[PDB]
């Protein structure tokens, strides 16, 4: 939304995959090696429970208060116990409103944080290699057999040894 | 067949087809992979009983207990952390009304205690164990068990002046009372003079109650009623009681501490589980941080809101399958 | 070839600028300059109120309390229904004064119900004398007293005590407003009642509102010496009403229907208009549609929330540069 | 976040083109075009009147509240009642101050990322055919004409027919 | 290495740090070191009330009420303006025991007021005896009562029934304070009054109060079982005062004036300074920069709110890198 | 949120400026200086002055309260003023953690930006003559003096006066 990784970016989402949130997909000659990348998943696993655990497992110590159900109508002493208590509804109803409203309003521009780095960040690994084609998916223009992605995931990519091959090929 | 030079690279994030509903800022129906209820819209529908000591109500008032009512002789000498009343509850015996009712029922609910001491006034002249025809105990006739019913002792009434002073490092409660006859008749019957006065003090306040004669609507045969009310005695204090006639002999006092007992009003039965807070739902579990059974509760609770459910998201952004 | 050598068009952006926007304040800075925003708190009258949502019964020189025992300048209030009662400043009383202990209280709960319907009760009243009128008090250019209420005094010389009950047989609960006299003087006393002591016990099956009615002589309204005290007491379906008297009561000549509603009470002075709107307020009435208001803190209805701020200014736009100052 | 939008590649815009909050402006050989994209605009609109429609409409009616002016002086009663009506107004004029101080800047920093979007989007569709001049200008590197502007966008647009001309003129 | 200097130049980039850090709590990461932070919590006090601004009273042995009526401790309080008045928990009254109904109300009138501007004025008190004395009050080394009450006392063996009127005749709201003995003896009101009975009433255009002595035996206290229960009446400008009393009967000597203002009262022990400051709490005072407090929830003047909380921090820059790997 | 999140892709910074907040680093035949920038400044403290200026020395007075502690027991009309006085400071308790909450979340988004923010600005300048070296730094492939690195820090550089020798060592 904020970083714009919804409407053109990515386009679609996966529906098959449900054993990790982030993941790496590639097309080649050998076959479709999915894999997931558990490090910046343990980001967004962390901030979650943490931020629960500000809320849930929270209670608050109340033993008396006063009367709220009356069967007897009384004079304005009566309706200073009804007046109260509603005030103190409608001010827990709208905080209670805010305390939902703003934190998913900061959760889907966060876990679009994490999709804005993992983007960016493959592009830091292939300095003129790598071009986006407009629908989330880089060409990398040199072979990529399966020590490519042993190097992607580990972020232990040399540029070095594929820089003479893939600038050759790629202008003349 | 693919060839080597065509190798491309996908980033993506994964998606549930089913989406629940979400409300925030940018519009109140987005669709999220995944969300958890943070209100809780259910109870069991019984009160659990292990945290806290819960005392059954059975078909008794807080205040019938305190007097001592016979249908309610069960509850002498019990300590509650919670007590609770029954809607359907009545009583059949001395009809009573009390000043601020309020107050009396309040007061007694945070101490949660009804520990009593017998003590020996200094009665003279005047009959004890008065008893009335209209509250039956063991097919005879009886009264409230912690009120001494004064009578007449011949034709004469004495100059009471008596007095209990309290040298013990706790505050006690005196439950006194005043009884207003129907008739004249019944005035002349029970005390023989025309009309009483009653006045009690203490060394920082003290009370006046006139009592007066006049006809009432019928309650179980007698149009007699009776006001009840309460003192307070601090240590280093001193209790003193000049009256004559209309009189309503305590018989000890009520102890009172602070602590965290209080009452609530509920006709859902009792359990056993290891829930803490109690609505008059019934017990509700804790992790939700809201809640809209009910406004009334006891312990450890979550707040209440007017909401019938609140979603937080904890995914991003669900897109639902691909086009088609 | 006009220089440009076929190169490059530039591509250049530009967004929507207004060299007279307005100031936003924001948790970064107070003075922030939008090109677009909007006001969230309403801070005008269009200085009448308006009926059209909700029935409103104008005051008329006429309170709530006075309306319910019925003084001959408030004649026309005689069973009448509101969803808000408003009271002018100028309001007075033209009877015999009249005083309540809470009369917040009696304000308040008379004002919940929402209506006035009366109905006449019949009673004994033997060797008593009933219909009281009084001088001071005139009604059609007559003397007369207040219309619910109905002074007692002693028939012949003799004033037997009075023990007489009315059961309530229906579903709505009943309202009554009975009254204590407390005559001036002892002269007085002898005159109307024929009785030195007198007190007043009055009893229900759930409470009591015994009061002795005191002697004493009082400030003079309209050359009088005496006052009235009124009381009241409601009673269930279930149990019965009791009246014991000896002496100095104003028994009421019947019952007041009570009943839950949305009615409520203010006190304002701004005239009556014709138009449509869900707020209510001693200023006037005012649009609802905005959150917050500043107009005034009585509210009646679906009146905003009141805010101490005046301007609470809402960005619609973004933030525009100062123009041709780089 | 702001990411250094009004600041940055803006430098003083104009005032003009009513027809849409954001656009595109070209020098070419004929003269000068403007074209708004509409699809932008539409985005930040909802966002709006998801905001408004949270506050109008949804007012909460009450009946019975309680007497808030005395002309006489009470005892405790009445400095009990006029605290609560104090201590209540208070804490809503404190919200309402929170409230409007945190939408303006999710509004500001919304509409920041939104030009970084489009800016974003524009240079995705373009591999190695543009350069940033780096204050909101992109230099073409190749002849263009009124044909482009419905291509560029409308999910209609070629790169590689266009791709031999800016090698030449790029580095040479 | 000079050799490869010759064309490698690099730019590289970095931000501020520090080797100490603070925690400061947020929605997300809890434990987060952070270069700079501010509290927002003041919990530190001097304990001693700063007087600089409008001037604060001592109590010295003396409570509002025992000023109001007169103590002979309290004869320090004549005339005096407050607009905070400090009371002490080692305050008594020894004169004559008393006891008012509704305590809190004519405690908060008295001290919203904060005036005691005392304003004598003529009467006509006729077969009476005025300026009661008892012995277990002194004043001043002689046995005195109350300076601003009369206790009335019968002439010979007559008491006549008093009819006084007090008409206003000046724009501005007068406080007059009367009270009713009980004595408690029967032999002790026929020897002050000879009047087994008595009722007092006091009327005003507007309200009218009337109470009744409730005679009868109370626990002595200084050698005395008497008490006498302190009524108020406020009126109005324009209103007319009337009394109408047989017997018991504590006469006020005049009226109160009474202002409206920022006077109010407070309860605690710490000892006044000179010093300079804007907020007043019972355990001291505390500069009002921070917006939020936790020392005590009583407080008079610019004051922050009440937080139960320990502290507070405000992050003031960015995270802190744990630094060497 | 997060952004470049100061730590990973970049790395420990110097400890030793007590100028500034931010610097630069060069690395040539001179020497390794560093000095702070003003430029980021003005966008930068113009936050916090106006974060404590809307709490410091803007507070509500109050004249007269309620009574808060008791030293005697009374009835209904005791137990509603501890129960409104309770009510009054939990809401104020809970507004006062969750701000602190949201302006610590707020200031520590913005100021990690501010480091992505500038990150971009130099990429934009050097077009197509430099390349990020991807450890936090930038690699200039050509020889850029105390004269040069001047026209950075003035945000004003010229690309091709060194278009030329810069591009023939980029490929080789
Ligand atoms: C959506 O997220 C929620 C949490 O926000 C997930 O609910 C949690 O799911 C886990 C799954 O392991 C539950 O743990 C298991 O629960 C039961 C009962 O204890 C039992 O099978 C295991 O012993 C284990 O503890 C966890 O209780 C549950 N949390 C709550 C609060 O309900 C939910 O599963 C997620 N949805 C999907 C479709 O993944
Ligand atoms: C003053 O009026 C009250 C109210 O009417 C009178 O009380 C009523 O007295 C009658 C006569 O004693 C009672 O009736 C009796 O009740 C029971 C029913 O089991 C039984 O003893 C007799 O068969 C007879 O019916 C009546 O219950 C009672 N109450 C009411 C509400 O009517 C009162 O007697 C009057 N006082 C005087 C001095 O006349
Ligand atoms: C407080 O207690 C005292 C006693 O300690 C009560 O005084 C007593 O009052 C009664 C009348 O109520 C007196 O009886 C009368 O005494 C004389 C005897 O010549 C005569 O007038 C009558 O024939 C009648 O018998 C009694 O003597 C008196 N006692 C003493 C010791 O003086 C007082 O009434 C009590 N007050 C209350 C409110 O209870
Ligand atoms: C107790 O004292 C009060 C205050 O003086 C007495 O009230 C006053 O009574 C007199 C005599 O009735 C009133 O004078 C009369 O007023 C009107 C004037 O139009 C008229 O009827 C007569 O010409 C005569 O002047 C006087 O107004 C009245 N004072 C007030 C303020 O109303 C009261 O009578 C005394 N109580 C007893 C039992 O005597
Ligand atoms: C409640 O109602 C009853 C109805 O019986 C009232 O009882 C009656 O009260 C009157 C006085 O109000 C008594 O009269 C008195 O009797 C003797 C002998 O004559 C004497 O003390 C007086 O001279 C006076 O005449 C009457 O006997 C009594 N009973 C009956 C059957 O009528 C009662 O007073 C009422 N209560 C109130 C507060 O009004
Ligand atoms: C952490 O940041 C805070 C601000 O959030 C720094 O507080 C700074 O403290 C100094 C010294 O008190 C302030 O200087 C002030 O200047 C004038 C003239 O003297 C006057 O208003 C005060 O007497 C005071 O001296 C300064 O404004 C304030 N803020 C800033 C932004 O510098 C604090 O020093 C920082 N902590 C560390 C360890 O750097
Ligand atoms: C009702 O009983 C109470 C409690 O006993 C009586 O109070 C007590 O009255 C006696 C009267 O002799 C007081 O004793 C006297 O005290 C002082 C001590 O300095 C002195 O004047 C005498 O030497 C004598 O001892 C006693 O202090 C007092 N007790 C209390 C706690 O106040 C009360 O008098 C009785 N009432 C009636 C009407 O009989
Ligand atoms: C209110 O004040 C009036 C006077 O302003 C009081 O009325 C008067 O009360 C006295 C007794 O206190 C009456 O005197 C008695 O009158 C007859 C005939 O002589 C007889 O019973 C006695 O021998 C005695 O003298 C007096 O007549 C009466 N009226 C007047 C006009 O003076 C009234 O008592 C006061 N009320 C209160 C509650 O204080
Ligand atoms: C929880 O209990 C409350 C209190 O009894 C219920 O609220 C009442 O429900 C009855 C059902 O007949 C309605 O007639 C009333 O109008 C409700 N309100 C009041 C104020 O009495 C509530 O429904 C119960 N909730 C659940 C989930 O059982
Ligand atoms: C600022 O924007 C508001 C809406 O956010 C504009 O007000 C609208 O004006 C149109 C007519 O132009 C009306 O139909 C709408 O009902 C208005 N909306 C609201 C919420 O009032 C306003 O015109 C804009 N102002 C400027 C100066 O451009
Ligand atoms: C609405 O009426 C109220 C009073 O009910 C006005 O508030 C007072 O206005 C007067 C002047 O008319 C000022 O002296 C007071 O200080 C105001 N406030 C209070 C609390 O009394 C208010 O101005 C009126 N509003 C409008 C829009 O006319
Ligand atoms: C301020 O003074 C009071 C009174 O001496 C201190 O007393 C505490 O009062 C609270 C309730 O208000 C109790 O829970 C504590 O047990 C009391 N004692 C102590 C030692 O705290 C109070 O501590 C003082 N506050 C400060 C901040 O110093
Ligand atoms: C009231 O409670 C008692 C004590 O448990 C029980 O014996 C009795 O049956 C109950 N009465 C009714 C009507 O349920
Ligand atoms: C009880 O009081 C009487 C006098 O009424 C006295 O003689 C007796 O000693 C008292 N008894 C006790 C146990 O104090
Ligand atoms: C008071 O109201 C009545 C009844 O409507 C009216 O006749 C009378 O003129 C009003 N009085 C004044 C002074 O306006
Ligand atoms: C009214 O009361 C009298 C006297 O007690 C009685 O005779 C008569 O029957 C009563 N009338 C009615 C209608 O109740
Ligand atoms: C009226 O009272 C007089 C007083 O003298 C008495 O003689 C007469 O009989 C009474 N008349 C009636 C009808 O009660
Ligand atoms: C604080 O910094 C000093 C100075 O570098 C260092 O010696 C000390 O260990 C640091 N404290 C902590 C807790 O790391
Ligand atoms: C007091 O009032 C009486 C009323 O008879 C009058 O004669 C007398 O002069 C008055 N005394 C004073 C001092 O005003
Ligand atoms: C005092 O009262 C007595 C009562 O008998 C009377 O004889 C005497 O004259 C009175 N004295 C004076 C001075 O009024
Ligand atoms: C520009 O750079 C020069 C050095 O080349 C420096 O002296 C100057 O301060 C910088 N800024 C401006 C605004 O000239």
């Amino acid at each position: 939304g904020i970083f714009g990784a919804i409407a053109g970016f990515i386009e679609n989402g996966w529906e098959g995959m449900v054993d990790g949130w982030y993941g790496f997909r590639h097309q080649n000659s050998e076959g479709r090696g999915q894999a997931a990348d558990l490090k910046s998943t343990q980001a967004a696993i962390d901030q979650i429970n943490g931020k629960l655990n500000r809320l849930i497992g929270k209670t608050n110590e109340k033993f008396h208060q006063i009367e709220k159900e009356f069967s007897e109508v009384e004079g304005r002493v009566q309706d200073l116990e009804k007046y109260v208590e509603d005030t103190k509804i409608d001010l827990w109803s709208y905080n209670a409103e805010l305390l939902v409203a703003l934190e998913n309003q900061h959760t889907i521009d966060l876990t679009d944080s994490e999709m804005n780095k993992l983007f960016e960040k493959t592009k830091k690994q292939l300095r003129e290699n790598a071009e986006d084609m407009g629908n989330g998916c880089f060409k990398i223009y040199h072979k990529c057999d399966n020590a490519c992605i042993e190097s992607i995931r580990n972020e232990t990519y040399d540029h070095n040894v594929y820089r003479d091959e893939a600038l050759n090929n790629r202008f003349q | 067949g693919n060839d080597n030079s065509t190798a491309t690279l996908c980033l993506g994030h994964h998606a549930v087809p089913n989406g629940t509903i979400v409300k925030t800022i940018c519009n109140d129906r987005i669709e999220v992979t995944n969300a958890t209820e943070l209100v809780q819209n259910s109870s069991i529908g019984e009160i659990c009983d292990s945290p806290h000591q819960i005392l059954d109500g059975e078909n008794c008032t807080l205040i019938d207990a305190l007097l001592g009512d016979p249908q309610c002789d069960g509850f002498q000498n019990k300590k509650w952390d919670l007590f609770v009343e029954r809607s359907k509850a009545y009583s059949n015996c001395y009809p009573y009304d009390v000043p601020d009712y309020a107050s009396l029922r309040s007061l007694v609910a945070s101490s949660g205690t009804l520990e009593f001491k017998n003590e020996s006034f200094n009665w003279t002249g005047v009959t004890q164990n008065g008893t009335s025809s209209a509250c039956i105990r063991g097919s005879s006739s009886s009264f409230f068990s912690r009120l001494n019913w004064l009578t007449h002792l011949n034709y004469t009434y004495p100059a009471l002046n008596v007095t209990m002073p309290n040298k013990e490092q706790f505050d006690k409660l005196y439950i006194w009372g005043v009884h207003h006859p129907g008739t004249d008749k019944d005035q002349i019957f029970l005390y023989a003079q025309s009309s009483g006065r009653i006045t009690v003090s203490t060394k920082r306040s003290q009370q006046a109650v006139i009592p007066n004669i006049g006809s009432r609507p019928r309650i179980r045969d007698i149009p007699s009623r009776i006001s009840i009310y309460w003192t307070i005695v601090k240590p280093g204090d001193i209790l003193l009681i000049n009256s004559t006639g209309n009189l309503i002999a305590p018989r000890g006092y009520f102890k009172i501490r602070s602590g965290k007992s209080s009452i609530m009003r509920s006709d859902a039965p009792i359990g056993k589980c290891k829930s803490e807070c109690i609505t008059p739902n019934g017990s509700i579990p804790n992790d939700k941080p809201f809640q809209n059974v009910n406004r009334i509760t006891y312990g450890a609770c979550p707040r209440y809101v007017k909401h019938s459910t609140l979603k937080l998201a904890t995914g991003m952004r669900n897109v639902p399958e691909k086009q088609t």
